[PDB]
């Protein structure tokens, strides 16, 4: 289900940061996620992966082409579900056509700015406002640490959809 | 104005444990890696342990692995390394150091160093033996005396003369392991032969794991 | 991860150059940082690099009598933080010759039971220099032990202190006791030697 298309994400993000930004479990991190807190979860075992890197603008555009190439990869009727998850974790109306220039505007246009860029807290925290699944299995997940604070601001966003899904 | 004092080291036996302590001072501690390093004696820098900002992230080496524990407490400002299970290629003077997260990851400040040798032997604390201002002499004859440290274990052991006065013409020698298993140490000093009879010649030994100060004259 | 340094032990005199590689196995990119380790003291940072690395260099040029230490290079980015063999770097001088003092056993390792007659080649360059001890004109061997201290920060000197140590019994059946220095510096070589008493 959810899960499945997920894990090949949470995959893509991984091996596209290896190759296109030079990236290891094993690489040191210029920001690191100091605590996960998931306001409500119910069936979430989120988990933080380093994988940590320098070129803050390939991170993003990492996360980026491996968000967008896992949304092409969806079923029609299955990237239908995508405008609303926009609408519910950033209020951003869009529609099928629209989806992947507004998250990638957004992106640029919010992970770019000076509020991000310059936090200079290298210990941050992440905040998920909800996340549901079920009793006997929950939906695995990840937040892949980028090692900045404009990568991890794509990750958070695209977290933010993928846990407004199990809605 | 930064610093970082090592302590905890010292003599501990086969399967001992010593918990080695860093306490930093002069930056925020809440934004740098911390490690511990250990160099061999004689030979070898070699990496043991390195913490993250939170202590979320620890990477250790594969010889001190599952046996040593860091960790940190960031509001006492100190780093830890437990040293479990130790064996006798953990004999080594260890290191603790601020990895470079503000600037380029590289340690630009160590620490002192604390030694900690494990062997299955016993503290002997030292005998020493002034060698005495013998006129007897080549170049200059510029006086020459010394002290001898002899019959000890572990090492080191800190020879200071005229208690921190004297630096100069000072020679503190590598100390030779002889056939008891203990350690033989000379530390001579080169000074004017005209102020031997103004001058109090004086050397302060000192074996922290014998609690043995020696003060000596010549 | 594992990282190759050479060469193992150069030196070069005041004013010239010596060349130090870091050569690596796996691509490092460009995290390399390069330490410095005064004799007996804790290593401190020289030069440092961030953002292939198969081959690295580091050139110190304007070489001071005070550069003389051990140099070391790590991978800074990646676990393990491997370092490298590391590089001894000795500056030259002028073919000094060792001040050759003789010691005789004190009086309170007289009465102990053993007796050691120290021999101490004080600032001398180069390090090699064959002591020889002699027992009433007559060779004493596997007793003898000898310590040579690290180059010096100014001087570009070392130093050397030779340890015979004797039985008490060995040391009041004898009188005359010797040490021949032999050196580069040295014509012919110099033989301290002092008599039991006075």
């Amino acid at each position: 289900s959810i899960q499945t298309t997920v894990n090949t994400l949470s995959e893509r993000i991984s091996s596209k940061l290896e190759q296109e930004a030079n990236a290891s479990a094993q690489t040191k991190c210029d920001i690191e996620i100091g605590n996960f807190y998931i306001r409500q979860n119910h069936g979430c075992n989120i988990t933080v992966k380093n994988m940590c890197s320098a070129d803050a603008d390939a991170q993003l555009d990492a996360v980026l082409s491996a968000a967008t190439e896992t949304y092409s990869g969806l079923t029609p009727e299955q990237k239908a579900y995508v405008p609303a998850m926009f609408t519910a974790a950033l209020n951003i109306q869009t529609s099928v056509n629209t989806v992947v220039r507004d998250f990638e505007n957004y992106v640029k246009q919010t992970c770019n700015s000076s509020a991000v860029v310059d936090n200079k807290l290298k210990i941050q925290n992440v905040i998920i406002d909800e996340c549901y699944g079920a009793p006997g299995s929950p939906t695995n997940m990840e937040f892949i640490n980028t090692g900045s604070s404009k990568g991890n601001c794509a990750i958070k966003a695209l977290m933010q959809l993928t846990t407004k899904a199990t809605t | 104005q930064v610093q970082l004092l090592e302590s905890g080291g010292g003599l501990v036996k086969p399967g001992g444990s010593l918990r080695l302590s860093c306490a930093a001072s002069g930056f925020t501690f809440r934004d740098y890696y911390m490690s511990w390093i250990r160099e061999a004696p004689g030979k070898g820098l070699e990496w043991v342990a390195s913490i993250s900002r939170s202590g979320t992230t620890i990477y250790y080496a594969d010889s001190v692995k599952g046996r040593f524990t860091i960790s940190r407490d960031n509001a006492k400002n100190s780093l830890y390394l437990q040293m479990n299970s130790l064996r006798a290629e953990d004999t080594a003077v260890y290191y603790c150091a601020r990895d470079e997260a503000s600037s380029n990851y590289a340690f630009d400040y160590w620490g002192q160093g604390t030694p900690v040798t494990v062997s299955s032997a016993s503290t002997k604390g030292p005998s020493v033996f002034p060698l005495a201002p013998s006129s007897k002499s080549t170049s200059g004859g510029t006086a020459a005396l010394g002290c001898l440290v002899k019959d000890y274990f572990p090492e080191p052991v800190t020879v200071s003369w005229n208690s921190g006065a004297l630096t100069s013409g000072v020679h503190t020698f590598p100390a030779v392991l002889q056939s008891s298993g203990l350690y033989s140490l000379s530390s001579v000093v080169t000074v004017p032969s005209s102020s031997l009879g103004t001058q109090t010649y004086i050397c302060n030994v000192n074996h922290k794991p014998s609690n043995t100060k020696v003060d000596k004259k010549v | 991860i594992q990282l190759t340094q050479s060469p193992s032990s150069v030196s070069a005199s005041v004013g010239d150059g010596v060349t130090i590689t870091c050569r690596a196995s796996q691509p490092i990119g460009t995290w390399v940082a390069w330490y410095q380790q005064k004799p007996g003291k804790a290593p401190k940072l020289l030069i440092s690099g961030a953002s292939s690395g198969t081959d690295f260099t580091l050139t110190i040029s304007s070489l001071q009598p005070d550069d003389s230490a051990t140099y070391f290079c790590q991978q800074t980015n990646t676990f393990p933080l491997t370092f490298g063999q590391g590089t001894r770097l000795e500056i030259k001088r002028t073919v000094a010759a060792p001040s050759v003092f003789i010691f005789p056993p004190s009086d309170e390792q007289l009465k102990s039971g053993t007796a050691s007659v120290v021999c101490l080649l004080n600032n001398f360059y180069p390090r090699e220099a064959k002591v020889q001890w002699k027992v009433d004109n007559a060779l004493q061997s596997g007793n003898s032990q000898e310590s040579v201290t690290e180059q010096d920060s100014k001087d570009s000197t070392y130093s050397l202190s030779s340890t015979l140590t004797l039985s008490k019994a060995d040391y009041e059946k004898h009188k005359v006791y010797a040490c021949e220095v032999t050196h580069q510096g040295l014509s012919s070589p110099v033989t301290k030697s002092f008599n039991r008493g006075e």
